[PDB]
This record gives C-alpha cells, sequence and structure tokens, in this order.
C-alpha cells in the first residue's frame, strides 16, 4: 500500500521515538516508505530499520532494505555501504535453522493431541511467523483456530488472536465482521462486556480496524464514531497508533465528516477523548479556532501538516480528499451567515489571490448552494437569492410540459403496439 | 418523434435509422444543455448494436463535457459524409451553437458582471465585442439577463423568469388546462373502448 508519491519530503519527523512508538513489521514497514519520499532522512530511518531485520530478522526485508541501501548509496556517491552481509547469511541460516527447531516443536505438539494444546500451537507457530518475518503458514493455524473455541473465553481467544494476527495480516472484510462478532455477536454484552466496561480496551482495537477501513473504505462516519471512542485505560499497543496520529487520525477523520454541533459536543464535550484530546495541542486549537474560523493560519498550519501528514503512511492516502473537504468546509463554516459574499479582507484572511480567490469561487460555483453572483468589480459575491414559491412555479411547468410529452409519447405507443407495429430483423 | 418511435420494436437495423439517431445525438446534445439518458425500452439488437454504432456519438456526447475545437473539427471531417449526407450543412457550427450554448449557459449563474472582455477571455469565446455580439443575439434568443454597458463594459443578469403574477399567467394555466383536459377526455375515451374488449 505505497501511493507515488512525490517527495517530496518532509524534515518534521523523530524515527527513534517513532520505533519508541511503533514496533514489529509495521515498524520497518513505514520506516521504508516514509524513507522513500524522505530521502536522506530516508537513511536513518532505513538504518533502524535494518537493525530492527536485527530484531527477529526477516532478512528477506533485510535484502530489501539493503538492496535500496546500496542502491541509494551508490546514487549518493555524487556527494562523497559498507555492510556485514556474510554473517548476516550465517545468522539467516541460524534463524532457518531456529525456523525448523520450532517446526519441529510444532508437529511435536500437533501429536500432543490437545485442543487448547491445538490452540497455543496456532498462537506460537504465529508468533514465530511473526519473529522471523514470514507469516503465511501461521494463519492457517488461527485459519483453524475457530475450530478449538467453545467457550466464552474461548471467543476472547478466537477473536483477540485473529485481531491480533490482523494487527500485520491486516484485513478489513472479515476481521471487520469479527470486530462486529467479537463486540457483539457471541454472547451477547460478548459475555464480558468487553471486559465489562474493558480495562484494557482491545475494543480500542477494534476501533483502530475500522477506523483504517473507514479511511479505505472511506464511511468516515462511523470512522469518527469509534474515533471519538478512544479508551485510555487500554493505555499500551504499539501497533496501535501513536497518540499524536492517534488523536490527530481520529479527530480529523471526524473534521471531515461532521457537522459541527454534535461535533463541537464530541469536540467541546469530549470526555473519553480528554487525554487523546490533550495529546496534540496543535490540532487542539487548530480545530478550535477553526471552528472559531481563524482561516488564515488554520489553512496554516493545515497545509503544513500537508507535508507530516504525508508523513503518515496512512495519512498521504487521503491527503487530497482531506484538505478538499477541509477548504470546502471553511467554506461552508463562514459563508453561510452572509447574504453578499465580499472578498477583500475575506481574502486577505484566506490568502488566496483576488483570481484565486474568486475561482474558488467559481468551483463553488460549480456546486455551491447559494443562488449568489458577483459584480467582479464589486469583488464581491451576492449570495442566493429569496423565493422558492416561484422556483417551485418553474419546476412545476417543467413538470407539466413533460408530463404531456410524455402522455402523447405513450398515446401513439398505444397506437403502435395496438396498431401491431415493430420492426423486423432484415 | 425520435424517442417516441425508437422504442418500438426494432430489429433491422438502417443507415436511415443511422443518421436518425445521429440527428437525436445532435439535438439532444446539441438542443440541451447537457446530455439526455432516455428511457431505454428501445429495440434489442438495433439500440443495442447502432449504440457501439454510435461510438462515435457517445464520445462526441463526452466531447460535449470538452470544449476542444480541434478534436470536434477532426470528428466532423470524420462525419463530414454525412454532414452533407442529405444538404444538411452547418451541422459542425450547430455543434459550435452547442459549444457556446455550454459557455453561455455556465455564464449565466456564476456572477453578476465580469470584465467582460475579461470574461470573453474567460469562456473561449472569439471575440469581447464579438462576445456581446452574440450575446445580443441571445437577446434576440430573448433569454439572457445580460445588458448594454459600452462606458463601464457591464453585462448583468437580471433574474426575472416570472413573478408569478400574471394574466399571463392564467394563459400559460389555461393551456395546462385545456391540455390536460383533452388529454384526460382520450384517456377516458380509450378507457371507454376497454370496456369493449371481449369475453375475457
Amino acid at each position: 500500500k505505497v501511493y507515488i508519491e512525490k517527495d517530496v519530503e518532509n524534515p518534521s519527523l523523530d524515527l527513534e521515538q517513532y520505533a519508541a512508538s511503533y514496533s514489529g513489521l509495521m515498524r520497518i514497514e513505514r520506516l521504508q516508505f516514509i524513507a522513500d519520499h524522505c530521502p536522506t532522512l530516508r537513511v536513518e530511518a532505513l538504518k533502524m530499520a535494518l537493525s530492527f531485520v536485527q530484531r527477529t530478522f526477516n532478512v528477506d526485508m533485510y535484502e530489501e532494505i539493503h538492496r535500496k541501501l546500496s542502491e541509494a548509496t551508490r546514487e549518493l556517491q555524487n556527494a562523497p555501504p559498507a555492510l556485514d552481509t556474510a554473517w548476516v547469511e550465517a545468522t539467516r541460516k541460524k534463524a532457518l535453522l531456529k525456523l525448523e527447531k520450532l517446526d519441529t516443536d510444532l508437529k511435536n505438539y500437533k501429536g500432543n493431541s490437545i485442543k487448547e494444546s491445538i490452540r497455543r500451537g496456532h498462537d506460537d507457530l504465529g508468533d514465530h511467523y511473526l519473529d522471523c518475518g514470514d507469516l503465511s503458514n501461521a494463519l492457517k493455524c488461527y485459519s483453524r483456530a475457530r475450530d478449538y473455541c467453545t467457550s466464552a473465553k474461548h471467543v476472547i481467544n478466537m477473536c483477540l488472536n485473529v485481531i491480533k494476527v490482523s494487527v500485520y495480516l491486516q484485513n478489513w472484510s472479515h476481521v471487520l465482521s469479527y470486530v462486529s462478532k467479537a463486540e457483539s455477536t457471541p454472547e451477547i454484552a460478548e459475555q464480558r462486556g468487553e471486559r465489562d466496561s474493558q480495562t484494557q480496551a482491545i475494543l480500542t482495537k477494534l476501533k483502530c480496524a475500522a477506523g483504517l477501513a473507514e479511511l479505505a473504505a472511506r464511511k468516515y462516519k462511523q470512522a469518527a464514531k469509534c474515533l471519538l471512542l478512544a479508551s485510555f485505560d487500554h493505555c499500551d499497543f504499539p501497533e496501535l497508533l501513536s497518540p499524536s496520529n492517534v488523536a490527530i487520525y481520529g479527530g480529523l477523520c471526524a473534521l471531515a465528516t461532521f457537522d459541527r454541533q454534535e461535533l463541537q459536543r464530541n469536540v467541546i464535550s469530549s470526555s473519553s477523548f480528554k487525554l487523546f484530546l490533550e495529546l496534540e495541542p496543535q490540532v487542539r486549537d487548530i480545530i478550535f479556532k477553526f471552528y472559531e474560523s481563524k482561516y488564515a493560519s488554520c489553512l496554516k498550519m493545515l497545509d503544513e501538516m500537508k507535508d507530516n501528514l504525508l508523513l503518515d503512511m496512512y495519512l498521504a492516502p487521503h491527503v487530497r480528499t482531506l484538505y478538499t473537504q477541509i477548504r470546502n468546509r471553511a467554506l461552508i463554516q463562514y459563508f453561510s451567515p452572509y447574504v453578499s459574499a465580499d472578498m477583500h479582507r475575506m481574502a486577505a484572511a484566506f490568502n488566496t489571490t483576488v483570481a484565486a480567490l474568486e475561482d474558488e469561487l467559481t468551483q463553488l460555483i460549480l456546486e455551491g448552494l447559494i443562488s449568489a453572483r458577483v459584480d467582479s468589480h464589486s469583488k464581491i459575491l451576492y449570495a442566493r437569492d429569496v423565493d422558492q414559491r416561484s422556483t417551485t412555479f418553474e419546476k412545476s411547468l417543467l413538470m407539466g410540459k413533460e408530463f404531456q410529452r410524455r402522455a402523447k409519447a405513450m398515446m401513439l405507443r398505444a397506437a403502435v403496439l395496438r396498431n401491431q407495429i415493430h420492426v423486423k430483423s432484415p | 418523434f425520435y424517442e417516441q418511435a425508437i422504442t418500438t420494436p426494432a430489429m433491422a437495423v438502417s443507415h436511415i435509422m443511422l443518421e436518425s439517431y445521429k440527428k437525436y445525438i445532435l439535438v439532444s446534445l446539441i438542443l440541451l444543455g447537457k446530455v439526455q439518458q432516455l428511457p431505454k425500452y428501445t429495440s434489442q439488437i438495433v439500440g443495442r448494436f447502432i449504440k457501439p454504432l454510435s461510438n462515435a456519438y457517445h464520445e462526441l456526447a463526452q466531447v460535449y463535457s470538452t470544449n476542444n475545437p480541434s478534436e470536434l473539427r477532426n470528428l466532423v471531417n470524420k462525419h463530414s459524409e454525412t454532414f452533407t449526407r442529405d444538404n444538411n450543412m452547418g451541422l459542425v457550427k450547430q455543434c459550435l451553437s452547442s459549444l457556446y450554448k455550454k459557455n453561455i449557459q455556465r455564464l449565466t449563474k456564476t456572477f453578476l458582471t465580469l470584465s467582460l472582455q475579461d470574461m470573453a477571455s474567460r469562456v473561449q469565446l472569439s471575440g469581447p465585442q464579438e462576445a456581446e455580439k452574440y450575446v445580443l443575439h441571445m437577446i434576440e434568443d430573448g433569454e439572457i439577463f445580460a445588458s448594454i454597458n459600452q462606458k463601464d463594459g457591464m453585462v448583468s443578469f437580471h433574474d426575472n423568469p416570472e413573478k408569478y403574477n400574471n394574466p399571463a399567467m392564467l394563459h400559460n394555466i389555461d393551456q395546462e388546462m385545456l391540455k390536460c383536459i383533452e388529454l384526460d377526455e382520450r384517456l377516458k375515451a380509450m378507457d371507454q373502448e376497454i370496456t369493449v374488449n371481449p369475453q375475457f
């Protein structure tokens, strides 16, 4: 899931504390990806990534990464690499034989012939598939794992382990169906209330999953419906989301989706999200004075975090969508009360050139809601008109005319039918 | 007339009927501000066979959204075989007329007034003075909310379709009256004759 993507680069990261934040597969994943449109900071991102290949050692990705490494290294050599690849191959064989170790273990445990032994077999199998960074047959065990779960804790096991799989499995339809299930389906109220007002809400993980869903699914309504639902007391998942990204992600899905009232309720009266609230003071007062309409610097930091949402692997894929609806609803926000859109100071605010301003507006014309027109020499709109009654009149007459049109059409149609009329094939 | 007769059970295709659907295209696209979509209860093989035969015509329908002189020129040269196949000289600039239809119609609900020199710059219009020239023939078209400001170069919209305030309104509606009247009259007459159906 890489979008080409231009640069392109933003120096606004700190990857040490990112790996502090995230981990596992996704760690080096985004390391790579960001490095791609973040050259020369590509450097250390990929360095620490490959050292993470020195961490449980998926060295196929080592291959890929040092591949890129020497590629961009020689490409660097315009400007101005030295690596222990052979010892890497030695430890590679080490890893593969450890694979074989745990495989023999696996088959032993197959031989154990115990349903809960079966379940832990699934567990540790997928575990080491995670470990050395090759994951495939792991799914089978979890693909098999549901056949060994009957009880409520068995439901717990099936659900949390399938989805903990999905952390790097990362597949919506079935796993979103199981989010719906594990929250609702088995033992309604789940027989555990999701941990009875779930102390550590894996509900939170469910939430992250469906949120990325309606990221791609783009039905961001329920997305923000969960985004608001952030429950800190789950308190830990490095693959879950950085609380910076947690809050920004969620609240900005909302800031796309919302209508202002319930969202201010969602925002100004947000309580469950209040830590998540208090995460980014930036985005906090961003949306604050946004709804308060300091459009200038709001949009400013908006398309300043342009580059860093780009720096998000997952904010990149919808930057156009976001900024689109952002300036759309910026319009929607300020424009609604007025009657004749003056631009001069207002353009001084939005920081769009007079032509670019009015062509934003011209865009607006393409869809806009107000029966509005402009003396360009006014440099100022007048907004929507008044009457809807006569509007009804004109639509009424259009109605009647096409009615009579259809009516004659069908008269003549009764003729053509009942006059046997048709067309032969030759 | 076209559409009401073309939903007729059709299995024989004719280049005559090809001229038919072509000219229908001509109207339905030019005559309209955008494309019409029809009650698709026309022929099985014909309406769906000439439909790919309308390859250039669906693409030119897209062209109605395109606003490019050169491409339409090329397609016109293509179909000139039809452009003059029955002394139908002028169909291409009929298309060009639909073009400036789109131009002006866009311009309609945009604003009140612009630098109409600059607007002619805007709308791919070929001549500012010329611009008011075809504007004013739209005035002969009797539709436009425009106006003649030599001095300030001002053309405004004036948004008076109707003020619901007429014995004229009465006339529109009495038209509607008698029209719908005789409409329902033959409704009842044909119903009447349906009463004449035999043992059933």
